[PDB]
């Protein structure tokens, strides 16, 4: 019969349980979208959002709540930290019970488009057979997206009647649900503008309903009808794969890279935030100018935020995690609690030692103390014997610099190393690595679990769309080769191939 | 002069890399 | 215009004049003139 | 024409025993003259280090890629 | 088989299937769009490849604020 | 035929030597342009700026050692382009930055969706099924995940496998070093598809050709057959009851058996792609946590998989300074892992 | 013409002839270690 | 006990292999 | 040794549930070839 | 609205039945081992 | 382990009988593939719409389930005609003599290895006019053996060379 | 709150081997009186 790979390909003429079908996939991909964002709710710790942020709990699909508009919870907290006094309906909870609420309605609509499946809408007048107009269903399905992209464009993201989306600032430390004005010209296309998204959401939406208007009203011509099978929906299958692996990747590359529609606060910091020292620059900078204006280290460098000082730390990198280290990235390194401070280290002398960071390709690199210039001054040898790069034999200390750890300057070579080894990690702080019983092995932020499915799922798409536009072009010979086949794949037999009017 | 055009676009760089090669056996430090 | 943008535009304008058009002009000759019988 | 054919015909060789040659030759002047390393910026066997380039030479910049390669290839 | 007011309503946007422009139609435009399209495409890759440097277009996490 | 688009068709789809079709618009010059490009890098380019190495028959590697090295990792993931801001126009620089690794590659992945294509035409103008260029779905996903996914999960273009023999070896020895590649259970379902398609065409090979029937007396058998024959020239029944009693198990159907030929490569191919598409996030089974913590808390628990942990570290310790000469890695002779003696 | 075994003969000759060349500059000169 | 997980699953496995070799679908002519 | 504890659910839950799968497919059909009959 | 002219059997041959299970028991004797980590 | 300890030791990679072992696997899997895809291809019709293909070739039957002629000029038209293997049976021995022959170059390179007749060592192969070392990628795979060396057995050696 | 571990592939397992049973149980019959018809 129909083996097991086979079976939904019942459904292939049959339109109206083809929608049933379709329903059944929307009402489930609804409860699990109600269903994560209760089942993180359930597990979220709201209390701390500079040192314990969504993105280090391995909140997946919050983060696309809060991205465009939803900051808030009926309990009485905000993702921005601040406690809300009335939330309304639309918080965590009430989008997740309005998912599973829909995807109730999808199941009984489903039910009812499988029973009731001879409708007369899905049947040809000319022929009574059933059959879908697809290039005037495609116009219409146009004009309903157009109508939609425009409606976020100028109503969701730009505010008017709607919360915004999230902006940050460059560095993640002040960032919020507000509306964002359309950014018309070539600003617009800067991936990190927010307000290119509105500019973009408005004018293509407008130009999607006038494609709309177009396919209701054009009919396809002849020439691309029979090129392309559109009586044949297994071509919008293949055509729908192909644009949904397309824009898979592009979703990909903008979470792996970043841009306005990722921010850091919501899925942790990028790889690249890390590889070229972008907190570690910016952190810079800041205690420059305050020394610049007359303050010392400790004052200096008391003014540096804890959200800024945790960026700037390899554990929050998305590129240091592993495929089976599950779970939040608490459970890894720990539950970050504060900040001890800049470790400066002064060698025997006096001169500033500088701890080479680790990069994220090694597992396990070496401690080694670079010079100001970088010829290594110090390290921790792996051979003790003849050794010359001793911190015993040119002798360091750690003075910390702002942070709890403040104003302490430890200068015995044991606790030196031991914060050596810490300063290779980035920043410094403290962990509770008993309450998840974290185990020591850093995690991947959603960021980059984010990237890792929808790479993979991207190429799987690309070979489903190669099989399905296979399988469109190839019908009339799926049950196998007859004998016409023997004639014209004969060689000089015809001028042309395939064309048989040639010789 | 399409067999012509495949054929040596193929063969003239094959035959000019080979002699460069041949050349640079003998460049000798 | 950045130097940039006028390199990216130039790129276009050779691409158009150096593989497109060469070869569309070149099959158009061949196709025209080397003409499959009773098509 | 079938390939023996044509391999095996006087005129082939007529032909081949001419030009093959002419460009196996071109090839060797080609590199003799010393032009591949300058079309290609390969250092030659007297080249890959100079004063104050007794290290290897990396570009660093993305943008400036040019303008360092010509202060390291200055020679 | 089974008539209904939304079947009907929606009867006449289901009527034309198999109808077909005779000859080769839009394809002109369609491909002069696909064009323009393409061009677009590779516009916004070569900015945030920063292949193609804009003007007021800084394509860092800086420019944020 | 009249229209201007007919006739550039009826020529294109001409019966002569080289099948050309559409898709030989896209195939004939990338393809051309990346293996003359092979060529031209392997043979002329250098890199000396940006790998810190000779790669070229001119600088006097041979065809082990000579490679189209990866671009300069200051580069990024620039598309190289010869007219871009990198090069501007200059071939020289642009040959020196390794932008002819980019040229290289971004006209192999139009070449195989050429080559795939031209799968796909002539298929549909013979008039068979399309199971090669779905078959050819594997390469590109190897390619496609291996050299162009990989290095734009990583910092640059510098970390894609430079196109060569011995770059290819390093290539190799640097994932596992990196990564602990082996150990991932990805790659592992990939050698499974590998080593179990080359064991089916061997023994696919062997069994056709030891149950052939005799339709001759010559001793050389290879002429006892007809193309345009109706009629099988092995027996199926013979080889189906050797397996059967010498193995348990055999195929009897024909058709299933070439399906699971074709099945079992591309499913390790796609598979291991998707190990690939993990390690360009660093999303790596490098480590299982439990045996790491009872080492840890246990100085003699010892497994394999230790020590090949160790021998990672040996090889990322020793590897990284040539490696990533960009880096700078200054790793003294205090630091570096070792073990005794040698 | 001319009989292809003597030009595959003489053909194969050349062929061989060039890769011994390339092998005598894989032991002498540029590309060999002395 | 992952040991019993281990053992179960590969003992499973050898238990597939012995029912697919000796009470596999018997090969027959058709006619 | 630390193993995790939803991984035992995981392994056992995805091989049980193809495992069951499989063998009613199997089972229906062979029902069907023998009420067929 | 009646019986629907798109009904179809399914099949799942023994072979086909031993070829899953073998699967299933194999990918779960692999990730095994990655799972319980 | 016994992997990278052997290349450590060995340099199996730039061994040539590895390489045509490396050539072995992965020819027989393209040949694996792309004879399965030209077979099932091809398929002669003998099968209904609702009805898996494999279904229409019968066990014993003697007529061929597939048009060799078909596969023959689509492979031919892909590649080159005279590529095409137009004899099967010199097609299948082809399938069983390229992996076949393979794997005994690479176990035969194993074996000589055993006694220690390594893969190519073209370190420092290359020297600018002064004579300093220009690496190439022979060096920095040699990079990556030495470590492998230096970690494998850390407890084993006493003494610098690894003769045994 | 500490509740055993083992309980969760007790209860699960135990709710899930039954039910599968009874499933195939169904299909198979169903099946097969498609089958006879
Ligand atoms: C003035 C109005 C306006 C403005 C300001 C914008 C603004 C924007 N548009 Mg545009 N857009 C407009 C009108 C406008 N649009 C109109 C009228 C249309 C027609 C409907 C579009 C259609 C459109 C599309 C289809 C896309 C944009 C995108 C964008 C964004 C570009 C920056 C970015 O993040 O790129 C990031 C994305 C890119 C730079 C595109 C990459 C394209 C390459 C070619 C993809 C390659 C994929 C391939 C399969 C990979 C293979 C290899 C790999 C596996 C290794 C930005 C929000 C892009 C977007 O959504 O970005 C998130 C986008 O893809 N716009
Ligand atoms: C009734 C409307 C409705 C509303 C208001 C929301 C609201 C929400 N959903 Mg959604 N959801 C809905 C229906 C709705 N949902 C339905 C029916 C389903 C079932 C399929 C889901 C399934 C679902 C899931 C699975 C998830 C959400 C989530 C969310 C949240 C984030 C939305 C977001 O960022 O999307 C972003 C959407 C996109 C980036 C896709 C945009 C559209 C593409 C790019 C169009 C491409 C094709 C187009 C035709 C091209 C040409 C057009 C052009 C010419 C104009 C938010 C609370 C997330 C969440 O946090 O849940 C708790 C989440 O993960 N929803
Ligand atoms: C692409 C979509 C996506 C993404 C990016 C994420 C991302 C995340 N999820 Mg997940 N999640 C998803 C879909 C996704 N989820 C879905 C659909 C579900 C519903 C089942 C869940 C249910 C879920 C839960 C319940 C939890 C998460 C959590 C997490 C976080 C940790 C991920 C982790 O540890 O993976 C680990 C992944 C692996 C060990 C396997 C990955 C490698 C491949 C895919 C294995 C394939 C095996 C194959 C099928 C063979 C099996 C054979 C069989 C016989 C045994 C992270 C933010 C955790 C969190 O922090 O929540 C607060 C958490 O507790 N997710
Ligand atoms: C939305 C996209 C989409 C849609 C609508 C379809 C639809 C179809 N495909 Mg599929 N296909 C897709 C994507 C899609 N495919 C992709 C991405 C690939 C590449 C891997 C394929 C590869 C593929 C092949 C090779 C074949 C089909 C076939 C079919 C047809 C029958 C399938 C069937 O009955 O399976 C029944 C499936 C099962 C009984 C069990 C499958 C269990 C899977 C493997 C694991 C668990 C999946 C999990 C629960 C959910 C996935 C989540 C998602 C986000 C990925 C049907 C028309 C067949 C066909 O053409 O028949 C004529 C066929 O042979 N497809
Ligand atoms: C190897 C990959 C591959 C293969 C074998 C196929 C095969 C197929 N596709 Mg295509 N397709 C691909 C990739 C591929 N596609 C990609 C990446 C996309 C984008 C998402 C699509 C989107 C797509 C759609 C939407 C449709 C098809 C369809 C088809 C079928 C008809 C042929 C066709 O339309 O060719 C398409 C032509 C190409 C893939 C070649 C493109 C060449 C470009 C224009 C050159 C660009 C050069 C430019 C200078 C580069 C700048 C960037 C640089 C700086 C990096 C066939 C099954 C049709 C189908 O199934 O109909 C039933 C169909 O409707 N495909
Ligand atoms: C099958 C043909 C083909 C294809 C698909 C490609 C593809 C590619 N080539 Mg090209 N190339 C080709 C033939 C081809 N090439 C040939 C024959 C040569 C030898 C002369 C070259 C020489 C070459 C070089 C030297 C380089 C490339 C590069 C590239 C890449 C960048 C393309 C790009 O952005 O160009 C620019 C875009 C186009 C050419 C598309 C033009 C689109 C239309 C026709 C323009 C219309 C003009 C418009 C109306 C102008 C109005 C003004 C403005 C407002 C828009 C890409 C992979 C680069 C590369 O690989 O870098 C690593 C590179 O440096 N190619
Ligand atoms: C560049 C570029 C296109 C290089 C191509 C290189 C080239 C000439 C490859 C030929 C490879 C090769 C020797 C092919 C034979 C492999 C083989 C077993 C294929 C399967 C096969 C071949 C047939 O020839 C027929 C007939 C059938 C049926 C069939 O399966
Ligand atoms: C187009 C079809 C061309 C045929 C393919 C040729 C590809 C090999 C080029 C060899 C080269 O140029 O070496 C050219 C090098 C040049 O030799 C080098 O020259 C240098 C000059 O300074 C130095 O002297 C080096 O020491 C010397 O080795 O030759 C060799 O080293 C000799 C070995 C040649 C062996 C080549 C055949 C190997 C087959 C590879 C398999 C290909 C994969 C096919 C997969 C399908
Ligand atoms: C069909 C017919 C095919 C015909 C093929 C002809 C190909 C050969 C053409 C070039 C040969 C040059 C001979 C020569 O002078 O030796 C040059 C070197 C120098 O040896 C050196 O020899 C030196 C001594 S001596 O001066 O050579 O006597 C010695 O001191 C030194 O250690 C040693 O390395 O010897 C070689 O290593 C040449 C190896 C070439 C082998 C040909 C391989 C063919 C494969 C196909
Ligand atoms: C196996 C595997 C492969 C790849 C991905 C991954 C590794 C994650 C893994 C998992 C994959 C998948 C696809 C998992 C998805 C899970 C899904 C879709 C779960 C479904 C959740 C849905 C739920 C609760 C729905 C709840 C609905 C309810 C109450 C409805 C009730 C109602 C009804 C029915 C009528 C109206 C009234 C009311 C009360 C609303
Ligand atoms: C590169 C580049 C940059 C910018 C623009 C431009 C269009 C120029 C673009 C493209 C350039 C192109 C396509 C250049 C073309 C160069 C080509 C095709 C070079 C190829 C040369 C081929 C070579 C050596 C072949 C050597 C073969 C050898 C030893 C074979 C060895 C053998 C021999 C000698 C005898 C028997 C045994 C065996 C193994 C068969
Ligand atoms: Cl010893
Ligand atoms: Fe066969």
């Amino acid at each position: 019969g129909l083996p097991w790979y086979r079976v939904h390909t019942v459904v292939l003429n049959d339109p109206g349980r083809l929608i049933a079908v379709h329903l059944m996939h929307t009402a489930l991909v609804a409860g699990w979208a109600g269903s994560m964002a209760l089942y993180e709710l359930a597990v979220f710790d709201p209390s701390d959002p500079v040192l314990n942020p969504m993105w280090r709990q391995g909140m997946f699909v919050m983060p696309f709540m809060a991205r465009i508009g939803v900051t808030d919870s009926w309990g009485g907290w905000s993702v921005t930290g601040e406690s809300v006094a009335n939330p309304g309906f639309w918080s965590f909870e009430g989008v997740a019970l309005a998912h599973i609420g829909l995807s109730g309605l999808l199941f009984l609509a489903a039910v009812w488009h499988w029973v009731y499946w001879d409708l007369e809408l899905f049947r040809d007048p000319r022929t009574g057979n059933p059959a879908l107009d697809l290039p005037k269903i495609f116009g219409i399905h146009l004009l309903l997206s157009g109508v939609l992209c425009f409606g976020f464009g100028a109503f969701h993201v730009t505010g008017a009647w709607g919360p915004g989306i999230w902006v940050s600032d460059a560095y993640g430390i002040t960032g919020k649900v507000q509306p964002v004005a359309p950014a018309w010209g070539a600003e617009g296309f800067n991936p990190f503008n927010p307000s290119g998204v509105a500019s973009h959401h408005i004018a293509a939406g407008i130009l999607g309903f006038l494609a709309g208007i177009f396919h209701i009203a054009v009919r396809p011509p002849q020439r691309l009808y029979r090129a392309l099978r559109m009586g044949n929906i297994e071509t919008v299958l293949s055509s729908s794969i192909a644009a949904v692996f397309w824009s898979a990747f592009i979703t990909t590359g903008t979470m792996w890279y970043g841009s306005a529609t990722t921010p850091i606060e919501l899925f942790g910091p990028t790889r690249y935030q890390w590889d070229s020292g972008y907190f570690q620059q910016e952190i810079e900078r800041r205690v420059e100018n305050s020394l610049n204006e007359g303050l010392n280290l400790s004052e200096a460098w008391s003014r540096i935020p804890d959200k800024l000082a945790f960026y700037d730390y390899i554990g929050n990198n998305p590129a240091k995690g592993g495929l089976f280290r599950a779970g939040p990235m608490n459970k890894g390194d720990g539950i970050a609690e504060a900040w001890l401070g800049h470790p400066i280290f002064q060698d025997k002398e006096g001169k500033e030692l500088t701890v080479r960071r680790m990069p994220a390709f090694f597992e396990t690199f070496p401690v080694i103390l670079v010079d100001k210039d970088g010829i290594i001054r110090a390290d921790i040898p792996f051979r003790r014997a003849e050794s010359k790069y001793s911190i015993e034999q040119v002798g360091v200390t750690v003075s910390f610099y702002g942070g709890k750890l403040n104003g302490q300057v430890f200068k015995d070579a044991p606790t030196v190393k031991k914060y050596a080894r810490k300063a290779q990690l980035g920043e410094v702080l403290e962990f509770d690595r008993t309450t998840l019983e974290s185990d020591g092995v850093f995690r991947s932020s959603p960021r980059g679990w984010y990237t890792f499915g929808h790479a993979n799922f991207a190429l799987l798409f690309f070979l489903g769309h190669l099989w399905h536009g296979s399988r469109t072009l190839f019908r009339d010979v799926f049950s196998g080769i007859g004998a016409e086949v023997t004639e014209q794949v004969e060689f000089g037999a015809f001028q042309k191939l395939g064309d048989r009017s040639t010789k | 002069t399409f067999r012509w055009l495949a054929i040596h676009g193929l063969a003239v760089p094959t035959v000019f890399f080979l002699g460069a090669i041949t050349s640079m056996q003998f460049i000798q430090r | 215009m950045t130097p940039s943008l006028s390199a990216f535009i130039n790129s276009l304008l050779l691409g158009l004049f150096v593989v497109v058009i060469p070869i569309g002009a070149a099959l158009f000759l061949v196709s025209q003139s080397d003409r499959v019988t009773r098509t | 024409r079938p390939f023996s054919d044509i391999i095996t015909s006087i005129r082939y060789w007529i032909i081949h025993s001419i030009t093959i040659p002419a460009l196996y030759v071109a090839g060797w002047l080609f590199v003799s003259t010393g032009l591949a390393y300058d079309i290609f910026g390969t250092p030659r066997p007297n080249e890959y280090f100079t004063q104050d380039r007794q290290q290897v030479p990396l570009v660093n910049d993305r943008f400036s890629a040019k303008q360092e390669l010509e202060d390291l290839t200055k020679g | 088989a089974l008539r209904t007011r939304l079947g009907e309503l929606l009867r006449p946007l289901n009527s034309e299937y198999g109808k077909v422009a005779p000859g080769w139609g839009t394809t002109p435009i369609m491909g002069f769009v696909m064009l323009l399209f393409f061009l677009f495409l590779l516009i916004i890759l070569q900015i945030y490849n920063s292949s193609l440097i804009i003007e007021n277009v800084d394509v860092d996490w800086a420019s944020l604020g | 035929g009249r229209g201007w688009f007919d006739l550039i068709d009826d020529w294109l789809k001409r019966d002569r030597f080289v099948f050309v079709g559409w898709s030989g618009l896209l195939l004939f010059p990338t393809s051309y342009l990346s293996i003359g490009g092979w060529f031209t890098g392997t043979t002329f380019v250098t890199s000396w700026y940006t790998h810190g190495l000779a790669s070229s028959y001119l600088e006097g590697c041979n065809f082990f050692t000579a490679a189209v090295s990866t671009p300069a990792n200051s580069m990024g993931h620039s598309l190289l382009l010869l007219w871009g801001p990198e090069a501007q126009g200059d071939f020289t620089r642009w040959c020196q930055i390794g932008g002819l690794w980019a040229f290289c590659a971004l006209h192999g992945s139009f070449a195989l969706i050429g080559f795939c294509l031209r799968q796909f035409e002539i298929a549909r103008l013979v008039g068979i099924r399309p199971y090669n260029a779905i078959a050819f779905s594997g390469p590109i996903a190897i390619f496609v995940s291996v050299f162009l996914m990989y290095p734009l999960g990583q910092a640059s273009w510098f970390f894609a496998p430079s196109l060569g023999v011995a770059a290819i070896f390093r290539f190799l020895l640097f994932i596992q070093g990196f990564h602990n590649f082996t150990l991932n259970p990805f790659h592992m379902m990939g050698v499974a598809g590998i080593l179990g398609a080359a064991l089916l065409c061997a023994i696919h090979g062997a069994t056709v050709q030891n149950t052939i029937f005799e339709d001759g007396d010559a001793a050389n058998t290879f002429r006892a057959f007809t193309p345009t024959q109706a009629e099988e020239t092995y027996s199926m029944v013979t080889a189906n009851r050797f397996w059967s009693q010498i193995f348990g198990v055999a195929f009897s159907n024909k058709r299933w058996l070439h399906f699971f030929m074709l099945f079992v490569p591309l499913a390790g191919l796609w598979t291991s792609a998707i190990g690939i598409v993990g390690l360009a996030l660093n999303l790596r089974a490098y480590d299982f946590v439990s045996q790491e913590l009872r080492a840890a808390e246990d100085p003699e628990f010892e497994t394999f998989y230790t020590k090949n942990i160790l021998l990672n570290e040996g090889i990322r310790s020793w590897m990284a300074a040539q490696d990533q000469p960009h880096e700078n890695f200054i790793f003294p002779e205090e630091v570096l892992p070792r073990g005794n003696a040698l | 013409r001319i009989p292809l075994w003597l030009i595959a003969t003489v053909g194969g000759t050349l062929a061989l002839t060039v890769v011994g060349i390339f092998f005598y500059g894989s032991y002498s000169g540029v590309g060999s270690s002395l | 006990m992952e040991t019993l997980v281990y053992v179960f699953l590969l003992a499973g496995t050898l238990g597939v292999i012995f029912f697919a070799v000796f009470f596999r679908d018997p090969p027959r002519i058709a006619k | 040794m630390n193993v995790s504890v939803a991984a035992y659910l995981a392994v056992l839950l995805g091989t049980f549930v193809p495992v069951v799968f499989l063998v009613t497919l199997y089972i229906q059909s062979e029902s069907r070839k023998a009420g067929s009959s | 609205s009646g019986p629907n002219p798109n009904k179809q059997p399914v099949e799942l041959n023994r072979t086909s039945l031993f070829w899953g299970l073998l699967l299933i028991f194999v990918l779960a004797v692999l990730f095994s081992s990655y799972f319980f980590n | 382990n016994f992997m990278l300890v052997f290349q450590a030791e060995h340099n199996i990679l730039m061994h040539p009988f590895h390489q045509l072992g490396v050539a072995g696997v992965f020819g027989g899997s393209l040949f694996s593939a792309m004879h399965g895809s030209l077979v099932t291809s091809s398929l002669i019709r003998e099968t209904t719409e609702n009805e898996s293909a494999n279904y229409g070739y019968k066990f014993g039957q003697e007529e061929e389930t597939y048009n060799i002629v078909a596969a023959h000029g689509y492979f031919g038209r892909l590649i080159f005609q005279y590529a095409s293997f137009n004899n099967s049976r010199a097609l299948h021995f082809f399938l069983g003599l390229w992996p076949v022959v393979g794997i005994w170059f690479t176990a035969l390179g194993v074996m000589t290895m055993a006694f220690n007749l390594n893969g190519f060592n073209f370190n420092q192969s290359v020297v600018d006019s002064q004579g300093r070392v220009i690496n190439t990628w022979a060096d920095i795979l040699n990079r990556a053996n030495l470590g492998m060396e230096v970690m494998h057995e850390r407890n084993a050696h006493n003494f610098p060379l690894d003769l045994a």
